[PDB]
């Protein structure tokens, strides 16, 4: 396929596919039931490592989300299968980015030293089983 | 379309989502027909025009080379070497069919030239320098640039650009072309539209 | 058959064959079910050889695709049944082509030395079985 | 159409895709009839005209050779040797029916001449040099070129071109020819079109 | 039958036979099912002898077809039941013809020495069996 496509062609696709995309979402519910426990695995392995750190290092209520933004982006980079040779660069990239959004670096050096216990989350939960 | 959230490199999820959506592809194709046909209607003309223009201008350049006294055994260009030169010009049609800049077209066509003139001119009597001179002559006929410098520096032939390349002088229109019987049998213009 | 055919004849074929080509796609779904696991074999044998190299040699997130363009074109040339006497030429052809698209040659010499562990992928998955 | 993605050389996939699409070929043929008939209607005239022109000009050249005092046992050209010369001229019709250049037509017709004059003039009283002189005389009558030089250098006869060859002076029209009863029984021009 | 027939008579035949020729193609599908495996035999016995030669002698991707043109015409001459006393002439005829289309003779002498392992392909696959 190309790239360069007009504004009308994409709108024409999205408008005419409405019936098929909703009758495909109706089957994607059946598929989502068994695959949805990656949510449970994700928040288990993130809260089990961040609730003691945030809770005992002294950060407040509503800044915990900004720290979750940092940790969640790091876990996304992890479970797209990317090991330490890219992580040693994306750690200082994320450090500068969330310093730029108003955090304090006396928290950030300790937090970037802390996030090496977060790992990959998502697995597969549908086996083939031809029998 | 893709999931657009994360990569999640796992082949079994790929095959299983394909098997899940095979019960909807077979109806989405039937729905897609109604704009598929009109977009091909006004998209195939660019291919057929650029292939006829290649045939014509290659014939003119070869006949001007024959009028200089060469023999028709010196320059075959019969079936597959013409297919090579049509490969590079059709890739030029693609990268011009997007709204790309001049040098981006130049280096993508140079890469396709590298692959094509690497593959199908080993063992067939035609050196790479003569083929690249022929390509530069055809671009001198079309847009008057002569962009590519080449070398046989290794076992393959390598093409690199010297100057930016303009896009193809053919516009692909967004028409809705109606038959002449629909024009004559109608009673009003809005019956042709509506 | 010839080659030289008018613009109207090809459009006339594609416009009039719509019913038969869609009722042939409806059977090609049944054929695609068993043949679609060449996707699984392909991405298995490509990721198993490229995820450690890309992951440990230090390349980023969004350049991994350009490296996939190189490796995927090499695997296509492989599984169209073409052995080393053409590969020793197409390797330097692809090296110049993806150098021309902005890569670095200090990556390319090591990567072209690396891609000899990629092999053919596609097999057949429908047996005749007259009984 | 073909799969247009990769070769994937495997014969069992070939036979299995053929068996899969035999349940659609039988209806696509019935659909294809409606343009099949008109394209043959205006495509067969080129064959029949070039075969009549070959018959006529061969008869003229042979009669001008007989008027020079030769005997009708010297030059048979009865059934199969005429079929050989019609093979080379019908291949000239094909490579002119595409929009090919002059020398590409010349060397493809020279290749068909090589195959044909190799096969069916061993053991039948007619040397290859006389046949190639006859072919050059017929092209001197048609377009006035005399392009082919030949040799019996090995056990077969080999034909190579000396000069580019023009295409056939016959245009294949894109008509839609209607009967005279449809013209006379109609009430309006748009009833003939529509 | 004669030969000399007008332009109108042939067009009159082809136009009026449309119904019978399509209802004969509908039965020729049934006949094609069992006879179509000559395709499989043909490409098996051609690829098994040409893929190592083309693949190890160094020829490229898109010239393999021109070599297939040569080999396929030779296999047609074979399986119209024509043995060596005509082959010793048609080999040099095909050598000059595909030299004339731009090949190199240093490939052609070795390739014409190579094509004596190609043989006939087509067999019959419908037995009578009056019982």
């Amino acid at each position: 396929r190309r790239t360069g496509i007009t504004t009308e062609d994409a709108i024409t696709k999205y408008s005419v596919k409405a019936k098929t995309e909703q009758t495909a979402y109706k089957n994607a519910t059946k598929d989502m039931v068994v695959q949805a426990q990656n949510i449970m695995n994700f928040y288990s392995v993130v809260n089990q490592a961040l609730i003691p750190w945030l809770n005992a290092h002294g950060v407040g209520g509503n800044l915990r989300i900004l720290y979750r933004q940092l940790a969640n982006e790091y876990v996304k980079v992890l479970n797209t299968k990317q090991s330490g040779e890219v992580i040693k660069r994306l750690k200082i990239a994320l450090r500068h980015k969330y310093w730029l959004r108003g955090l304090d670096e006396a928290m950030l050096d300790e937090f970037m030293d802390y996030i090496d216990s977060l790992k990959s989350t998502t697995t597969n939960y549908i086996i083939f089983n031809m029998q | 379309m893709a999931r657009k959230r994360t990569s999640k490199n796992d082949p079994l999820r790929m095959y299983l989502n394909y098997v899940r959506k095979l019960q909807t592809m077979g109806d989405a194709y039937d729905e897609s027909a109604k704009y598929r046909i009109a977009n091909f209607e006004n998209g195939f003309k660019s291919l057929h025009m650029v292939e006829n223009e290649f045939k014509q201008y290659l014939a003119n350049v070869i006949d001007e080379a024959i009028k200089s006294g060469a023999s028709p055994q010196d320059l075959p260009y019969v079936n597959e070497i013409k297919l090579a030169l049509m490969k590079i010009f059709t890739s030029w049609l693609k990268y011009s069919n997007e709204k790309l800049g001049a040098n981006e077209i130049a280096i993508n066509v140079a890469g396709t030239a590298t692959m094509t003139l690497t593959e199908n001119l080993y063992g067939t009597r035609v050196s790479c320098e003569e083929a690249v001179s022929l390509i530069n002559s055809i671009f001198a006929v079309w847009v008057g640039v002569e962009p590519f410098e080449a070398e046989e520096r290794e076992g393959a032939c390598l093409v690199t650009p010297r100057s930016p390349l303009p896009p193809v002088p053919i516009s692909s229109p967004t028409g809705f072309s109606a038959p002449i019987q629909e024009v004559l049998q109608a009673k009003s213009p809005e019956e042709i539209i509506g």
